C-alpha cells in the first residue's frame, strides 16, 4: 500500500499557469496509472485526467497531466486560469487491491491581495473548567487565500487527538476566517507549561500561546 | 450518459445497519468495475470497496473490511453496500461511481452520483451551554481586542449567535460547526473591538437554537488578569 | 598525491543512440546494440599513472557470473581480442575517451556498469550509470542479422503495419500501430522477460539464455498469452466479450502493453489472433529481431498430430461443433529472422512464432521458433512445433456426415488443397500485399506437395470411390453484402448425369465468429429441384436484416450450407462464408501535416440504418501523429443521419505516419478506418 501527498493549496492569477503534485510514497509512481478529479462546493468529483495524462471529452486543452518519476510524483497542470477554475482537485491511483486519494488541494485563483492570518487563541474559561471541561480555542480571520494548516503544540511537542478544525469561511469583508479546537482535561490544561496554535498560511506560521498559569 | 442513482441513505444509531443502493443506467453495467467512495463534511475523498464486473474480485478499505459488504445485480443494474456495525466516524456522502477502465484491472472513477448521506449518532435534541472568551490582560490599550462566545454541546444543527441584540454586526464572525466524536456540536462567534471600550460598555453574545427552543444570553466580561 | 577517482561519465547518448540504430525509442535512457562499441568521455582527478589501472564491470540481472556471460570484468587497454573490452582512444588533461563494446553473443537487456580503480595498492568501485542491449540486426556476426537496408527498416524500425483478414472470397486489412518507440513499450517488453515462467523458476539461467533469439522468440510466444503466466492478453473467440473490449475495437499494442503493466501485470481483456500477432511483433521489434506479421487463410487447428483435420454437417445442412479439430477463415501469426545454430545452416532465416494459445509445448501455450524453410520441406521432426504449423497450412481436410438420430457417421470428401491460401504479409515500404504461400508449401497440384504431405506425415506417430456426382453445386452473392442490407444469394446446380434428377436441397445460415465459431442459426429452407441432363437452375436464398441482425457478431461472418442429394448417390456439400460491409467511416486532414505543427482532422460516418444509432464512441491512435490514444463522445445519430467530428492531432515524427480509427455503437461494433499521413519536416 501507499499514500499519495498533494499539497494542501495553490494559488495563481488569472491568465497564468499553476502546477498541482501528488507523490507516491512506495513504489513507483509509474507503476499504475493517475486519475485526477476537480470537485466544486455541493457537486460529486467530476474526472479531469485519465491514464496519467489523457483528458476525457469536455475537458479544456488547458488542462494536462503528467508523470515524473524521479520526484515519484504526477502534476495537473492547469495554463491560463480563470476564475471558474477555483475547486478542489484530487488526484487518485490504486495497487492490484486499493483504490488510493490524495488528501485533495484547494486551488485559488487570486482575485484580491495576499493578507495574512489573524490569530487570537483563548484559554479554558472557570465556567468550563468548573463543568470539568477544557477548550482550547483558536480563531483565525482576515486571510486570503482561504486555506490554513493549524498545528497544535502540548508543550513544545505536537497533539493532534482531540482537535477539529473547520474549513475556512468566507467573512463579510470578502477575505476568511476559520476555527480550530483542542479539547483537553483540567488536568491535562492544569499539568503542562503551556499550549500552542500555529497557524502556516502561504507558508508562514503564526503562533499563539497560552498558560494556565497566565491568570496569576 | 451515464446515470448513476445512490439511495438508501439516512440515520441511524451506532451498532446499527444500513442498505444503500446505486442504480446504474446508459451504459452496460456488467462491463465495468464498480465502486462506492465516501466524503466526511468538509473532508477528502475515501474509497470503500471496489466489485469487478463479474464479482469475482471484491476489495474493501481497512476501516470498513469485515463490516461492510458489496454486491451488485446484473438484471437490476444495480450495485449496494450492506453497512453493518455502524461507527460515528462512517458518517459521510456515499458516492457510487462507475470504474472508467474496460477489459484491465486498473481503477479510476469516470462517474460519480450526487450521493446518499448517511449519519451514523446516538444524539438527541440539545441546547448548548455558552462559555465566555473573554478579552485578554493586554488589551488596556493600544488598539483592537478579540472577545467571544464559545457555544458548546448542541443538537441539532443550527444556531445563530447575535452581539448586544443585533445592536452590533461589524467585526463580527460566527463560524461553522464542528462536529465532535461525541455526536454534538459546538462553534464560536467573535468580534473585534476597541480596547478602550472594554470597562465601560457591555458585552453579550445572544444565542439562538431553535430545535431545542433555548436563548440563552451570556455576559462576557475582560479577565481579572 | 591524491589517489585515483572518477569525476563525471559524460556517455553521449544522443550520438550513442544515432549510430546503435536506437534514437527513435521514446526514452531517456542509453540503448545500444550488442556487438557494436559506443563511445564515452570520463573524467578523472588525476591523469593516470603506473602503477594505476582501471577496469570496467558490466552485469545484468539477478545473479550475474562470468562463466554464463551475464557479468563480464575487462581492462581499459588499447586490446580489443574478444568479449567485452574498453579502448582508451585519447587522454587529455583528466579526460579519457573510451570506446567500449560488448560481444555479439551478449544477453539482451538491462546492464548496470561500474568501475573498479587501481591506485596506490588500493581496489575500489563506483558504479557508473546503466544501459539497455538490443539485439543488433545491423551487424553481420548478430545472429539475428538481417543485410537488406530497406528490408531492415520495414522489419524493424517501422511502427505502422498492416494485417491481412476477411476470407479467401475478400482479403481485407486493418491498420496495427505496433508503437514500439512510444513511452514506455521497450521498457515493458523487457519486463515481460522478468515475468515468464522460466524467469521465476531460474532467472540466472533464463538471464543467461536471453543471448538467444530463440529462446527470447520462443519466450514470447508464451508470455503475450495470459495463459499459464499472467501474461499480456487473454483470448476470447465466443462472440460475448463482457467485461472487455471486443477484440476487433483494437488497433495497436501500446494500449495492451500499457494496460497490462498498469494493472499489475494481469491480463487484458480480449485478444484473438492478430491481436496476439500484432502485441508480439511489437516485443520482437522492440528488442531488435526482425519480425512480421503473417495470415494464413483456410487455417487448420489439427490436435492429434495425423495432418487432417474433419468437419461436419447433418443431413438437414447444419454445420456441426464436433471434435476437436477445426478450419479458421483465416488465423495470423508472426516471423522472427534469425539463424538456428540448433538445426544448421539451411534452415535460418524467416521462422514462426505464434502467441495465440492454441497447443501446449512442453506444457505450456507457447509455439515456435519453426523454421519456415523447414515447414515447406516437411522436415517437422525439428524443433520447435513444426507437426502443429504443417497443418495449420498444409492439413488435408475431411467433410463428413453426422445424423444424431441414427449416431452413423459418413465420409462425404477429402480436400487436399483448401487448406492454407494466401498466406500474407505487408509489402516491405508499402501497404501491398505480399503473397508467401509458396514460401510455406510446393504448389498445390504439384507432385512435391504430395511427396512433402508423406514425408511429413511420416515423421509422426476403407472407402468405395463412387461414381463422379451427378450434381455440381455452386453458391453465389447477388449484389451488395452491407450490415443493415437483405442478404441475396443464388445457388447453382447442373445435372451432368444422362438421366433426369430429381435434388433435395436442405439450407442453412449461422452466424459464425471467423474461427468458425458457431453462434446461431438465423435462417433455414428447403427445396425440390427437377434437372434434366446438362441443365443448369439457380434457387434464390434471401435472409432479411431482420432475421440477421440480433446475432450477427463484430466478425460480420454468414456461413452458408447446402446440402444436396439425388437418390442413389452421396450428398454433394456447398459452401459459403460470407462477410457483410460495416458502413463507411472516413478521416481525413484537412491540411499538409508538418512536425510539431497541430493539423485538424475530420470523421465522416453516416448511419444507414432507419433506427438511431447511440453509445457511438470514436478511438484513435497512431504512432509519431499523436500520444496515446484519443476517445470521442459522439452524440446519437438519427436514422440516414451523418456525423462530423473534428479533432486535432501534433505530429511529432516526419515521415509516413498512420492514423487509426475505431467507431463502435450499438448497432455497429468496431468498423474500422485507416489514413496515411506524409509528415513533412
Ligand atoms: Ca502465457
Ligand atoms: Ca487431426
Ligand atoms: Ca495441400
Ligand atoms: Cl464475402
Amino acid at each position: 500500500n501507499f499514500m499519495l501527498t498533494q499539497p494542501h493549496s495553490v494559488s495563481e492569477s488569472p491568465g497564468k499557469t499553476v502546477t498541482i503534485s501528488c507523490t507516491r510514497s512506495s513504489g513507483s509512481i509509474d507503476s499504475n496509472y493517475v486519475q485526477w478529479y476537480q470537485q466544486r462546493p455541493g457537486s460529486a468529483p467530476t474526472i479531469v485526467i485519465h491514464e496519467d495524462n489523457q483528458r476525457p471529452s469536455g475537458v479544456p486543452d488547458r488542462f494536462s497531466g503528467s508523470i515524473d518519476t524521479s520526484s515519484n510524483s504526477a502534476s495537473l497542470t492547469i495554463s491560463g486560469l480563470k476564475t471558474e477554475d477555483e475547486a478542489d482537485y484530487y488526484c487518485q491511483s490504486y495497487d492490484p487491491s486499493n483504490v488510493v486519494f490524495g488528501g485533495g488541494t484547494k486551488l485559488t485563483v487570486l482575485g484580491q491581495p495576499k493578507a495574512a492570518p489573524s490569530v487570537t487563541l483563548f484559554p479554558p474559561s472557570s465556567e468550563e473548567l468548573q463543568a470539568n471541561k477544557a477548550t482550547l480555542v483558536c480563531l483565525i480571520s482576515d486571510f486570503y487565500p482561504g486555506a490554513v494548516t493549524v498545528a497544535w503544540k502540548a508543550d513544545s511537542s505536537p497533539v493532534k487527538a482531540g482537535v477539529e478544525t473547520t474549513t475556512p469561511s468566507k467573512q463579510s469583508n470578502n477575505k476568511y476566517a476559520a476555527s480550530s479546537y483542542l479539547s483537553l482535561t483540567p488536568e491535562q490544561w492544569k499539568s503542562h507549561r503551556s499550549y500552542s496554535c500555529q497557524v502556516t498560511h502561504e507558508g508562514s506560521t503564526v503562533e499563539k500561546t497560552v498558560a494556565p498559569t497566565e491568570c496569576s | 450518459e451515464v446515470q448513476l442513482v445512490e439511495s438508501g441513505g439516512g440515520l441511524v444509531q451506532p451498532g446499527r445497519s444500513l442498505r444503500l443502493s446505486c442504480t446504474a443506467s446508459g451504459f452496460t453495467f456488467d462491463d465495468y468495475a464498480m465502486h462506492w467512495v465516501r466524503q466526511a463534511p468538509g473532508k477528502g475523498l475515501e474509497w470503500v470497496s471496489r466489485i469487478s464486473w463479474n464479482s469475482r474480485s471484491i476489495a474493501y478499505a481497512d476501516s470498513v473490511k469485515g463490516r461492510f459488504t458489496i454486491s451488485r445485480d446484473s438484471a437490476k443494474n444495480s450495485l449496494y453496500l450492506q453497512m453493518n456495525s455502524l461507527r460515528t466516524e462512517d458518517t459521510a456522502l456515499y458516492y457510487c461511481a462507475k470504474d472508467h477502465y474496460l477489459g484491465s484491472d486498473s481503477y479510476g472513477m469516470d462517474v460519480w452520483g450526487q450521493g446518499t448521506t448517511v449519519t451514523v449518532s446516538s444524539a438527541s435534541t440539545k441546547g448548548p451551554s455558552v462559555f465566555p472568551l473573554a478579552p485578554s490582560s493586554k488589551s488596556t490599550s493600544g488598539g483592537t481586542a478579540a472577545l467571544g462566545c464559545l457555544v458548546k454541546d448542541y443538537f441539532p444543527e443550527p444556531v445563530t449567535v447575535s452581539w448586544n441584540s443585533g445592536a452590533l454586526t461589524s467585526g463580527v464572525h460566527t463560524f461553522p460547526a464542528v462536529l465532535q466524536s461525541s455526536g454534538l456540536y459546538s462553534l464560536s462567534s467573535v468580534v473585534t473591538v476597541p480596547s478602550s471600550s472594554l470597562g465601560t460598555q457591555t458585552y453579550i453574545c445572544n444565542v439562538n437554537h431553535k430545535p431545542s427552543n433555548t436563548k440563552v444570553d451570556k455576559r462576557v466580561e475582560p479577565k481579572s488578569c | 598525491m591524491a589517489a585515483l577517482g572518477v569525476q563525471s561519465i559524460n556517455w553521449q547518448t544522443a550520438f550513442n543512440r544515432q549510430a546503435h540504430h536506437t534514437d527513435k525509442f521514446s526514452s531517456q535512457e542509453l540503448i545500444l546494440r550488442r556487438g557494436q562499441n559506443f563511445q564515452v568521455l570520463m573524467i578523472m582527478n588525476k591523469g593516470l599513472g603506473s602503477n594505476e589501472r582501471l577496469e570496467f564491470i558490466v552485469s545484468t540481472g539477478p545473479y550475474p557470473s562470468e562463466s554464463a556471460m551475464t557479468k563480464a570484468v575487462f581492462p581499459l587497454s588499447n586490446g580489443s581480442s574478444g568479449g567485452w573490452s574498453a579502448v582508451l582512444q585519447a587522454s587529455n588533461g583528466n579526460t579519457l575517451t573510451i570506446s567500449i563494446s560488448s560481444p555479439a553473443s551478449a544477453p539482451i537487456g538491462r546492464y548496470t556498469m561500474a568501475l573498479q580503480i587501481f591506485s596506490q595498492g588500493g581496489i575500489s568501485s563506483v558504479k557508473l550509470g546503466t544501459f539497455i542491449l538490443l539485439f543488433n540486426p545491423w551487424l553481420n556476426v548478430d545472429s539475428v542479422f538481417m543485410g537488406n537496408h530497406a528490408e531492415r527498416e520495414e522489419y524493424v524500425q517501422e511502427d505502422a503495419g498492416i494485417i491481412f483478414v476477411g476470407s479467401t472470397n475478400r482479403i481485407g486489412m486493418i491498420g496495427w500501430n505496433f508503437g514500439q518507440f512510444e513511452e514506455d513499450i521497450l521498457s515493458i517488453c523487457l519486463s515481460i522477460l522478468d515475468r515468464s515462467l522460466n524467469f521465476r523458476r531460474d532467472a540466472a539461467t533464463d538471464v543467461a539464455s536471453r543471448n538467444d533469439p530463440k529462446y527470447v522468440g520462443r519466450v514470447l510466444s508464451a508470455m503475450i498469452n495470459s495463459n499459464d503466466d499472467n501474461g499480456v492478453l487473454a483470448g476470447n473467440w465466443s462472440g460475448t466479450y463482457t467485461g472487455g473490449r471486443d477484440p476487433r475495437s483494437w488497433n495497436g499494442s501500446v494500449e495492451i502493453l500499457k494496460n497490462w503493466k498498469k494493472s499489475g501485470f494481469s491480463p487484458v481483456r480480449y485478444g484473438q489472433c492478430w491481436v496476439f500477432a500484432g502485441t508480439l511483433n511489437t516485443a520482437l521489434r522492440s528488442l531488435g529481431i526482425p519480425s512480421r506479421v503473417i495470415t494464413n487463410f483456410n487455417s487448420a487447428h489439427d490436435t492429434d498430430r495425423n495432418l487432417s483435420v474433419d468437419v461436419y454437417y447433418d443431413p438437414m445442412g447444419n454445420p456441426l461443433d464436433k471434435g476437436s479439430d477445426s478450419v479458421w477463415n483465416f488465423h495470423v501469426w508472426n516471423e522472427g529472422w534469425f539463424v538456428r545454430s540448433d538445426l544448421g545452416p539451411s534452415y535460418g532465416g524467416w521462422q514462426v512464432l505464434d502467441a495465440t494459445p492454441q497447443e501446449r509445448s512442453q506444457g505450456v501455450f507457447q509455439c515456435g521458433p519453426a523454421s519456415v524453410i523447414g515447414v515447406r520441406e516437411g522436415d517437422v521432426q525439428l524443433n520447435f512445433d513444426m507437426p502443429f504449423i504443417f497443418a495449420e497450412v498444409n492439413a488435408d481436410r475431411i467433410t463428413w456426415l453426422y445424423d444424431n438420430t441414427t449416431g452413423k457417421q459418413w465420409k462425404n470428401s477429402v480436400n487436399s488443397h483448401t487448406i492454407g491460401r494466401y498466406i500474407s504479409t505487408k509489402a516491405v515500404g508499402s501497404n501491398a500485399r505480399m503473397d508467401v504461400t509458396d514460401k510455406y508449401k510446393y504448389p498445390e497440384g504439384s507432385d512435391q506437395e504430395r511427396q512433402v504431405f508423406q514425408k511429413a506425415l511420416g515423421k509422426l506417430k476403407l472407402e468405395t470411390e463412387e461414381q463422379e456426382p451427378s450434381i455440381i453445386g455452386k453458391l453465389k452473392v447477388a449484389g451488395m453484402l452491407a450490415v443493415g442490407k437483405e442478404v441475396n444469394l443464388v445457388l447453382l446446380l447442373k445435372n451432368l448425369s444422362r438421366d433426369t434428377k430429381t435434388v433435395t436441397v436442405n439450407m442453412t445460415a449461422w452466424t459464425i465468429i471467423y474461427n468458425g465459431t458457431l453462434v446461431h442459426e438465423v435462417w433455414k429452407d428447403s427445396a425440390t429441384m427437377s434437372l434434366d441432363p446438362e441443365e443448369e437452375a439457380e434457387h434464390p436464398i434471401k435472409i432479411s436484416y431482420a432475421q440477421y441482425e440480433k446475432y450477427l457478431k463484430s466478425d460480420n461472418m454468414i456461413r452458408i450450407t447446402a446440402v444436396c442429394k439425388v437418390p442413389d448417390e452421396s450428398e454433394v456439400v456447398v459452401e459459403r462464408d460470407i462477410i457483410l460491409d460495416n458502413p463507411t467511416l472516413t478521416l481525413e486532414v484537412l491540411n499538409e501535416a508538418r512536425v510539431r505543427k497541430p493539423v485538424n482532422v475530420q470523421m465522416l460516418f453516416s448511419n444507414p440504418l432507419d433506427e438511431p444509432v447511440r453509445d457511438c464512441v470514436l478511438m484513435v491512435e497512431g504512432s509519431g501523429l499523436l500520444l496515446g490514444n484519443l476517445k470521442i463522445d459522439v452524440p446519437t445519430l438519427g436514422p440516414k443521419e451523418g456525423s462530423r467530428v473534428r479533432f486535432d492531432i501534433l505530429p511529432s515524427r516526419s515521415g509516413t505516419k498512420q492514423l487509426l480509427a475505431d467507431f463502435s455503437c450499438n448497432k455497429f461494433p468496431a468498423i474500422k478506418a485507416m489514413l496515411s499521413i506524409d509528415v513533412a519536416e
